[PDB]
């Protein structure tokens, strides 16, 4: 079986607990490869075992304190149409992200 | 309430500036930044600035532009050592300002004035054909590009030169 | 936006921990208060801290009140190797407040935790038949005066512990 | 010629010229036994030689870049009447002041 | 003139002690060392130190056994937020020592005291079946060791804590 | 080990520069020196600096000159924004290191370069037939007096300013 | 009685307890007029209630941790022969000094 | 051909200019299987193109300003006998290193 030029890979993001923030991160395994969306169903699944939906949560990538952006399937960076993975905006391994209501 | 972009190559000396104005602190080590955001406050007038501090690295081009919106400054910011940082400023930096966020008011800022009577830095320098970036350089580069202003300073040798281009900065956005 | 205003007896350590919080500098050397405002911000919900220093001098008794105008809360102020102070703390500063702004919350702040572990502070105390001021003692007194927190601190040696005691008081301030 | 127990003197007072503030302070020689009123007329002769009246005018005393308080003839430190003078408030030799519109 | 080596695992804090003690500057983002050297100065009595910091990476086993030459003193430092460390400690760190420089004083340092308040530190622990170490479990593992003395501090949030340690650890080296 | 005594009028920035040098902390409110004595360390060849501090009081010209004894050098401080201090230094000063260490080496500092562009400053200046002193000025000065050097600062703006005097001072007390 | 144009008074030292640093300092009256001799004196005979005698010390004038300078009666800063006092020295009330083996 | 499983590469260290430090340090392509005498003997043939012999000189490396470790091609650290080499000491490509007279 043949490996791509641009490799996938399984990596963990260390998903806020959404009822307490200060609880330890939830860790969901995702493709670098996945798009958003698959990112936001995979999150939903591992954190949901009336679930919210993917198209009714944002992603956010978080750094340090307070720095945050939101990731989405298309946006003013995709280039025209390949859906916006997490290779696409480079998040990486371990990091910390979180869905909250649009 | 004013919100500032950092933008520029990298190494050029972006989060030493943040650390210094925000945290009172200066990383003599590189560290890579993603992105990054502190909060200041200073007087001009009490202004609350959010400051976004980017990568400099084309690795993170898709998510920096994440961080232009409802900005009311850019500050496109090269190292004075390295004129190479100039020529990304007049060609990376200015385009993809145009790209995103065109209307937004830019200031130049020459980072590492220090190192202009620094002797090891000069003596590279002169080794390479090159020479470091003059204030008077800057205010050039500034007029070509078309950015308000420009400033400079040392995060490594002036903790008030960096307070001084953000209340410049304040300033500027509140007029 | 949050007013606040220092308030408690001469060297009891006031101006020592603005000059942290707000400055990121601590004085060593005691140069009496008439009265000075700092500016700080800080993340709970972003914060602007307006914060008054005045004397605790009964020199300037006409006009320390005159910063109390439109206060969220006064921090009244000991320092917790002389327990003098806090004997003015149940007198002359819960008189004044209760005289001046008597609906105005009111956090209890100990200054200097640090000199409980000094041996020449501890020598002295014992010498003249008392202690240092406990965080249970704090607590206790915070009760007795009708103060909605009993909070501490040591400029001196943890500018985080400043920190944490704006921090704290901006909450309160805020619900 | 007796002197008071607690003695009268002159004081200067730095006021602020209110056409820039970068510019020097303006000197003005008052009492200490003046009230506020009388030394906003004397720096009003100062700095005025369409006037404004001392009535219009608040007295500002300022420390440092920010901090300043309102002096005035009577206030809540007031002790019930004597009118409110300068060594009331303690103002000491070369502070600075600032006349502002009420 | 006294020459301290600091050892112990990666991310423990040694870097971020010395760069407190030297430079009076603390790293939030972690950069991993290869080896390092400050200089101090302290009164206990003028004491000049030699601060050698090295990786706690297993990556750089052979070049930091170099650090130790003629050293008076060799800093075990360790994490109080992870018990990992002081296993680490016991075994790794312990052997190293004894193999390297079995007659050197050992003084055992633990480091961010401050996480033993920090709700989302001992959360974590919680859920791994551990706890933040103690002072009277540094105290015991000292003993245990062999140590001269248990110390610790907070980089974090006591600047003077750090310099109470190099003040104790010059005092030990000149007695 | 070099020990170096500072001298000069009043408010001309003395304490400023050696609480800068030495404790990392700058004095914004002024406390009048009688005595005091600092210690830092830096490397030129590893240097410990004792640094006398002394009042520039007529008040105190008995006990000053105890403090000159075995110093390897005086540095001669003025206020570049106050050229009163500068013929303090070519009268009072000269005529007093004269008397009591005549063959001790000077160095002529100036303070306060920030002051230069500070338009407060510039305009009272102005109003007083006077101006702020010049790097040129002070290289003129030095020659004039004998003493070996001249060299400038900003305790205020600059910290590295102040080390680089500092520097510059214990490497040619060493050769 | 008449009050001199420059004028006497007493002043409290605060003379460090030789046995232990740590200690409270020890309060010592004397006056501003007193020789340094005649300073030491006073605090052999507080501090001593074979004594050390004021020729066997010298008077360390403390500021601070570790800046301190020694005063007698005579030395460099004399006026040629008034011996030298506390006055001549300006020692403020409440100083910190100690009596250091010569 | 084929690769080591521990992969042999080039590297190129800094070495300080003897001369001046101040000056830029001169670029030596060396291998990271190089033993420390290896090294010594490229950066000579380099640096001097009466020349020192690598026997004569210790290779020092070098981390900021002051400190700095002595590399040799036996000592404490060696396993029992393969000769030290870059990748033994784990020195990373574009290290400041120095050639200091024993
Ligand atoms: N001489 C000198 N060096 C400086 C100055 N500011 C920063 N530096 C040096 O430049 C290095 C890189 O600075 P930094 O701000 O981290 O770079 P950056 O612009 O944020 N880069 P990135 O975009 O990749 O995060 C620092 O580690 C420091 O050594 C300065 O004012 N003078
Ligand atoms: N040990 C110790 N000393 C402290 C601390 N904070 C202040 N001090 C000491 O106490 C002195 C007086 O502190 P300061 O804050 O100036 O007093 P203040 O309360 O503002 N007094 P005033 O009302 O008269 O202006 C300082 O000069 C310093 O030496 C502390 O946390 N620990
Ligand atoms: N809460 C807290 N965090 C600390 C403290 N000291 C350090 N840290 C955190 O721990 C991280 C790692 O510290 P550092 O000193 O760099 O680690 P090190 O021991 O030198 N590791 P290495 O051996 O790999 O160089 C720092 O980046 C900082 O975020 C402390 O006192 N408290
Ligand atoms: N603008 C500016 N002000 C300074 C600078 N250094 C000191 N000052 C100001 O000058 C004041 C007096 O400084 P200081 O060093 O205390 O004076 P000094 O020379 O020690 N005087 P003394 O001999 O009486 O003790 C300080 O309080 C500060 O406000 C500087 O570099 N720039
Ligand atoms: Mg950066
Ligand atoms: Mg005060
Ligand atoms: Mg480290
Ligand atoms: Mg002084």
């Amino acid at each position: 079986l043949i490996r791509q030029q641009i490799e996938y890979k399984t990596l963990i993001l260390n998903c806020v607990n959404p009822d307490n923030e200060n609880s330890p991160e939830i860790p969901v395994k995702v493709l670098n490869c996945d798009t958003i969306t698959q990112v936001k169903e995979k999150i939903l699944d591992a954190v949901y075992k009336q679930r919210p939906r993917a198209v009714d949560m944002d992603l956010e990538w978080r750094q340090g304190r307070i720095a945050r952006v939101v990731l989405q399937d298309e946006d003013i960076t995709t280039k025209i149409k390949r859906l916006n993975t997490l290779m696409h905006y480079q998040v990486s391994d371990r990091s910390v992200v979180a869905l909250v209501p649009k | 309430r004013c919100k500032l972009v950092l933008v520029g190559d990298v190494q050029c000396g972006k989060t030493a500036m943040l650390q210094v104005l925000a945290k009172d602190c200066y990383p003599e080590t590189y560290v890579p930044t993603v992105f990054e955001n502190y909060t200041a406050c200073l007087e001009t007038q009490r202004v609350e600035l959010s400051l976004w501090d980017t990568s400099g690295s084309p690795y993170y081009d898709n998510v920096r532009p994440l961080c232009y919106s409802d900005s009311d400054a850019v500050l496109l910011c090269f190292d004075i050592s390295r004129p190479e940082t100039v020529d990304s400023a007049l060609k990376k930096w200015r385009t993809e300002i145009l790209d995103y966020c065109p209307s937004t008011r830019v200031l130049l800022i020459g980072c590492k004035t220090d190192l202009r009577t620094d002797l090891s830095t000069l003596m590279e320098l002169s080794h390479q054909k090159q020479a470091p970036i003059s204030y008077e350089q800057g205010c050039a580069i500034a007029k070509q590009l078309g950015a308000e202003i420009y400033l400079e300073g040392s995060a490594f040798t002036s903790e008030k030169s960096i307070h001084s281009i953000f209340r410049t900065a304040s300033m500027l956005c509140l007029n």
